[PDB]
């Protein structure tokens, strides 16, 4: 019964407003503490350079006008409130593709009596990270993701990390991909003096057995025949069929491994370079 | 931050030993925990690291099949099941936090001593070390207090309440057949020994043995 | 596995002297990003290892400036400006390039000063051990430098090597010397059949071996 | 005495009798100045077969009116407050070269306000332009792709566009990896359409870019240029062994499958032909 | 069930029943009315979210209507489309069983406020549509409690485990029988005499055929390195030989 009166007292548009942000004592900064938690890395499309992950981001901030006298309202400590109505500092990706920027669910927020608010919505994020494809597949991928308020600079809000490492208490084994470390760092730009943001760096390692058994064994299996075609006796007249078939198979594997690799012209996959070199060798063989 | 480990552990050869690693004051399930093995002789060799969140484990190619880590998310505790243990792995085990490619190894544990030998319990001993019969009396003379056949470490062999503390010597433990044998020595002026009463005391907390024996000339 | 080779093994240097230690890898340990991830560890006797250098081109937050580190892509050198009383211990290398990770071999570091005269003393068994039925002859060699010294046991002029236990401690702090104990254990029945028992010590600071002998029947 | 309480009174006062659809100008004859600028977050993709360039663009629009002015020294020294762009007038800047994309700024970001009446607005957007892909020297190619921004329902008498920066800013550019921007030029122009009598302004942004050629010269042209060195090789083979027709048919089917493969990556443009396609047809004939 | 991406797309009718004190009235005073139907946007709605989503909805955004009884009971039946991400275990392909879990639960309420009780021990199947390829062997519901890092209280959850089987006839008539049939030629070439001169043709043709079949089967099974598909092992075995 008293909860309804308490909520109507707090969320009255005549008294509380949404479009303005709280502050005291001559435009003091309202510190916002955000930390991330990786639920499970659900997919990494390397061809499109898109890492789709599940994220729980927790945000804490102090707010003064939402307080109340705890003794009056039957000694209530914390109250749930909808996210749409109370003010919330925007915290959104920048390098995000697919257009989608903000969070998905807009969950309820817990408000204490002192004024501290603690809010965490779920989210699915589609980060865009460059694919360092050099040691395929024995590679380490370095995907960066940025958090920064697209609406506020470092004149009203300031972002500070709570924990130096992303939490993994809710992590589940992804299968193909394996995490190594999850460092987060608060960047600073002295030239602009307003650009402030948080970068989390996911360093990921691919488990090698799948692609190994699938591609590497047939590759070396069929390329071990390039140096073998010569041992065939020439009177039989069968060098041509074997050698042309080997060259055709090498071209097919080259096209396939080029279609699976992300089309980045900055570096060369080592397997592709090896195959091109042995293809030149086998055409010198056929001539 | 703070780390805790298990106490001293002893067991007959061939059995299994499980030690615990407790961590507090940080996000326990967020980055790697690796353990360091230190033989009492020399060198530092690793045993492996694990990520308490996922089931990602790795091992050094030399210690494969010897240890198997295990992690718990509810209680911030890491365990290690040990395979068939031999007399060549009796060493001190450590634990430490590590995060690759970035800031790493800023804190440690305190150390866990594990000793594996065929023995049950042996009290420490009294056997004084008296000077030789034919010796030239010089201005100073060395003393001796010998202890044989005790297990396990540690023991405290001191002089009379620290009265003679300058010039003392405490050696490391070395086996003879199956137990430990140590000695304590100190140089005192020869003009005082025939007059002052000196007695070496042996204290063993693990067996609660407080024994002294006066050394008298021949 | 990328093995690590530290040079030298032991480098005694006096208080205030500059000491440089090299640490080479069997392979190239430069990561593709362009940063070489190497750690220097300092272990003190009886304590957990401490940190002094991470990301060699950088310095640890908490260590004084007297330490420095440098090197090319493969050869690495840790340098100290002025050795203090606190810097005693063992250094260790740690590479962070390829999986798995590994440590070094361990570089011993203590202080250096002039030589000293070794103090040798032999102790025959006591009456309580004769009542027990054993014979422990203990030969102390204290306050000598450097470690180049040999202890030999003679029975009636014949060399004896069975039952010899040789123990030594680290360099003490207040006198900067070494110690070494040699224990010989025999039965009482063998003690009544031999005549002369001799502990001899050969050290650099003595042109003649220090001899300490004693007879049973006098 | 608190800052929020004063800003609330300010926001209540100015939005009391303010209209959205009324073009805010002192007199009918007076004009406004919309300073316009672009920034590229990243270059997503250039699908040449469909003739579509997908870009991620920050649009910077700055202007000012007379109704949203006040005095800062009267409201506890407040100068810049932020308000949702749905409540204030929003000039409609549309691109004419759309192809299955967004014509507008549907994200509806927030907008700043200064004390003198200046207003700044920065909505992110995802645009999909349609530019004439000229593939002749494949892959050593340069692409010239244009976008045509401009007002829709206002003439030059009411709105006059002024390019803020002579060149497209690239301080936050994300390297796609395959495409690097050589240069980007923005040109102010005026046209006259069939609808109306007045002339309408617009701004044409032309991107001249190049394709990084290493990825295709290591997987596409080198295998075909290698296997084409066999068509003359077969004649030297003696006749009695009996496998020259095998080599000939192998080369022909291989190069034909190659050629039919290359038509999936270049557009179906009939104005010009790729040099690689001409070379492959030449080799097939011979 | 897209196993290549490890996503199960299901169509789910959710049934949520509860009761509160405010919405009670008297039927005998209002011409004997008992149940009225109202849009769910106007009344309170508990937040039921699934944790195991991947590129899909987190909620019941359709916002169906809801019934109301005279004593205060309220019943609410929204339909939705859920996209779970379950670990696909493919070892005995195609004779496979899949075990996929969906985790439902409250979000901003502890066990001290909202307590979930499973109405049915088993998932209802009265209106099930037989897809043809997958048949549901069983669907079990479990009530559990956990304790997360955020908070001190414990949070309840309901785990629904679907254990299902794949109908094997299609892949055993179009995928494994061709390769098992052409794998019987690797030993046949040795009986072919060498004077005629076509054994290398047969050998290379068989090798490229198994290569094509392997590179085909590498598309239908997921790219998961935890275990190996048995058919893949057999194909690599025959390719080595
Ligand atoms: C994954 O990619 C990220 C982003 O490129 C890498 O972060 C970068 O790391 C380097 C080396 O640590 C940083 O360079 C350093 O910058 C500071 C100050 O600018 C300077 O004191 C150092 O001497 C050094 O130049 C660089 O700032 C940083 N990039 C950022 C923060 O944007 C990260 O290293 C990559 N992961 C791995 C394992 O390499
Ligand atoms: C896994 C792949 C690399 C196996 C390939 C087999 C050939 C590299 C080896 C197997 C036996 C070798 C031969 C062994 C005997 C000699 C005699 C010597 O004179 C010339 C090379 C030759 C024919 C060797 C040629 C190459 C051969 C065929
Ligand atoms: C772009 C294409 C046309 C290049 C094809 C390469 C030929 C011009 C060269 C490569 C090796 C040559 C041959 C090398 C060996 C000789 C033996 C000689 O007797 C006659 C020419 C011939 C066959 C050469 C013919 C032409 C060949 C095929
Ligand atoms: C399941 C796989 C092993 C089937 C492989 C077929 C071969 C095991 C069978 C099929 C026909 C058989 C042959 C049938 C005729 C004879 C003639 C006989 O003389 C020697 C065995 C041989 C070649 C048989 C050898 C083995 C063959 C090739
Ligand atoms: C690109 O096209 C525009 C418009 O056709 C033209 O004016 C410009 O010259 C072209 N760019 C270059 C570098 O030729
Ligand atoms: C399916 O998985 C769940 C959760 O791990 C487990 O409880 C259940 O036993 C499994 N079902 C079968 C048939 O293995
Ligand atoms: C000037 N606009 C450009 C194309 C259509 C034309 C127009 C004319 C009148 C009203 N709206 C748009
Ligand atoms: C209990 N929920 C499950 C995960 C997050 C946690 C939570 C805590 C406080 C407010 N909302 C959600
Ligand atoms: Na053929």
């Amino acid at each position: 019964d008293t909860e309804e009166r308490l909520v109507e007292h707090l969320l009255d548009p005549s008294r509380y407003n949404k479009l303005i942000r709280p502050a005291t004592n001559g435009s003091e900064l309202v510190t916002v503490q955000l930390m991330v938690s990786l639920a499970q890395l659900i997919s990494v499309h390397e061809r499109e350079q898109i890492m789709t992950t599940n994220v729980w981001l927790t945000q804490e901030w102090e707010d003064y006008r939402l307080t109340w006298k705890p003794e009056e309202f039957d000694n209530m400590k914390k109250v749930r409130l909808p996210s749409k109505h109370i003010w919330l500092p925007d915290v959104v990706l920048y390098n995000n593709a697919d257009g989608m920027y903000e969070v998905s669910f807009y969950s309820n927020a817990v408000v204490s009596y002192d004024g501290s608010i603690f809010w965490l919505p779920p989210a699915i994020y589609k980060s865009a990270c460059k694919i360092e494809v050099k040691h395929f597949p024995f590679d380490q991928q370095n995907c960066t993701m940025k958090f920064r308020s697209w609406t506020y600079d470092r004149t009203e809000i300031d972002l500070v990390l709570k924990s130096e490492v992303a939490s993994l208490d809710d992590f589940t084994p992804s299968g193909e991909w394996d995490i190594v470390a999850l460092p987060g760092r608060r960047n600073e730009n002295p030239d602009d003096s307003t650009y402030v943001d948080i970068t989390y760096d996911f360093i990921i390692r691919r488990k090698p057995l799948f692609y190994t058994i699938n591609l590497i064994i047939p590759c070396v299996l069929i390329t071990s025949l390039a140096i073998l075609v010569f041992y065939l006796p020439s009177d039989c007249g069968e060098k041509m069929t074997l050698c042309i078939s080997v060259l055709l198979a090498l071209t097919v594997f080259l096209l396939l491994i080029s279609k699976i690799v992300p089309p980045t012209s900055l570096d060369v996959p080592l397997v592709g370079k090896y195959l091109m070199f042995t293809m030149v060798l086998v055409t010198f063989s056929i001539v | 931050v703070q780390l805790q480990q298990s106490g001293a552990e002893v067991m007959k050869p061939g059995a299994s030993v499980k030690i615990s690693c407790k961590g507090t004051g940080y996000t326990f399930s967020s980055y790697w925990i690796e353990w360091v093995k230190q033989r009492p002789g020399h060198g530092l060799e690793r045993i492996g690291e694990i990520l308490p969140g996922s089931g990602s484990t790795n091992y050094n190619e030399k210690f494969r099949g010897k240890a198997t880590f295990t992690a718990d998310k509810s209680s911030k505790t890491a365990y290690m099941q040990l395979s068939s243990l031999t007399s060549e792995d009796s060493a001190v085990y450590y634990c430490a936090r590590y995060l690759p490619y970035y800031y790493a190894m800023d804190y440690w544990g305190q150390g866990t001593s594990v000793t594996v030998s065929s023995a049950k319990t042996t009290p420490p001993s009294v056997y004084p070390l008296a000077p030789g019969s034919a010796a030239q009396t010089n201005s100073m003379v060395t003393l001796g207090c010998l202890v044989k056949g005790y297990f396990p470490e540690p023991v405290t062999v001191t002089w009379n309440s620290g009265s003679l503390s300058s010039g003392v010597h405490t050696f490391p433990a070395v086996l003879q057949s199956d137990l430990y044998t140590l000695s304590s020595s100190v140089t005192v002026p020869s003009s005082t020994w025939p007059s002052e009463t000196v007695t070496c005391n042996v204290a063993h907390p693990a067996s609660s043995t407080k024994v002294d024996k006066k050394i008298v000339p021949r | 596995d990328v093995l690590m080779t530290q040079t030298p093994l032991s480098l005694p240097v006096s208080l205030g002297d500059q000491a440089s230690i090299s640490c080479r890898s069997s392979q190239s340990i430069v990561h593709s990003n362009g940063n070489t991830y190497l750690e220097w560890y300092l272990q003190k006797p009886g304590q957990s290892p401490k940190l002094l250098i991470y990301k060699v081109s950088n310095r640890f937050s908490g260590v004084p400036d007297r330490f420095s580190g440098s090197g090319s892509g493969t050869d690495f050198t840790l340098k100290i400006s002025r050795v203090e009383a606190e810097d005693l211990g063992v250094y260790y290398c740690f590479q962070g390039s390829h999986v798995p990770w590994t440590f070094g071999g361990g570089t011993k570091l203590e202080i250096k000063r002039a030589d000293a005269a070794p103090t040798v003393s032999i102790f025959p068994p006591s009456s309580e051990q004769l009542t027990s039925g054993g014979a422990s002859v203990v030969c102390f060699l204290n306050n000598f430098y450097p470690k180049d010294i040999n202890v030999k046991w003679k029975i009636d002029g014949s060399e004896r090597q069975n039952g010899v236990l040789n123990s030594w401690t680290d360099q003490d702090s207040k006198d900067s010397t070494y110690s070494m104990s040699s224990t010989l254990t025999l039965t009482k029945d063998e003690y009544e059949r031999h005549n002369s028992y001799t502990c001899e010590a050969t050290h650099k600071t003595s042109t003649s071996p220090i001899v300490k002998s004693f007879n049973r029947n006098e | 005495e608190t800052r929020a309480h004063a800003e609330e009174r300010l926001l209540k006062k100015l939005f009391s009798g303010y209209n959205k659809w009324s073009r805010p100008v002192a007199n009918i004859s007076d004009v406004v100045l919309v300073r316009f600028g672009l920034s590229i977050a990243q270059l997503i993709d250039v699908d040449e077969k469909n003739q579509m360039m997908t870009t991620n663009v920050w649009v910077k629009q700055e202007w000012h009116d007379y109704k949203l002015r006040w005095d800062p020294a009267d409201y506890e020294n407040v100068t810049s407050i932020r308000i949702p762009s749905e409540l204030i007038w929003r000039p409609d800047i549309v691109l004419y070269n759309n192809a299955d994309g967004d014509f507008a700024v549907t994200h509806l970001t927030k907008a700043h306000l200064f004390h003198d009446g200046r207003v700044q607005w920065t909505p992110p957007a995802i645009y999909k332009s349609s530019c004439s892909i000229d593939v002749t020297f494949f892959p050593f190619d340069q692409q010239n792709c244009t976008m045509k921004f401009g007002s829709w329902t206002y003439d030059k008498a009411k709105i006059d566009l002024v390019n803020m920066h002579s060149r497209v800013d690239q301080l936050d550019f994300w390297e796609s990896g395959e495409w690097v921007i050589v240069d980007a030029v923005g040109t102010y122009n005026t046209r006259k359409y069939e609808c109306c009598a007045e002339i309408y302004p617009d701004i044409t942004y032309a991107f001249v870019i190049r394709r990084l050629p290493l990825f295709y010269t290591i997987n596409l042209i080198i295998p075909c240029l290698l296997i084409s060195c066999l068509t003359v090789l077969v004649f030297y083979l003696p006749s009695e062994c009996g496998e020259k027709i095998t080599l000939c048919i192998s080369v022909l089917l291989s190069l034909t499958v190659f050629l039919l493969l290359i038509t999936e990556i270049i557009p179906s443009t009939s104005l010009v032909i790729p040099l690689i396609g001409e070379y492959l047809l030449f080799t097939m004939i011979f």
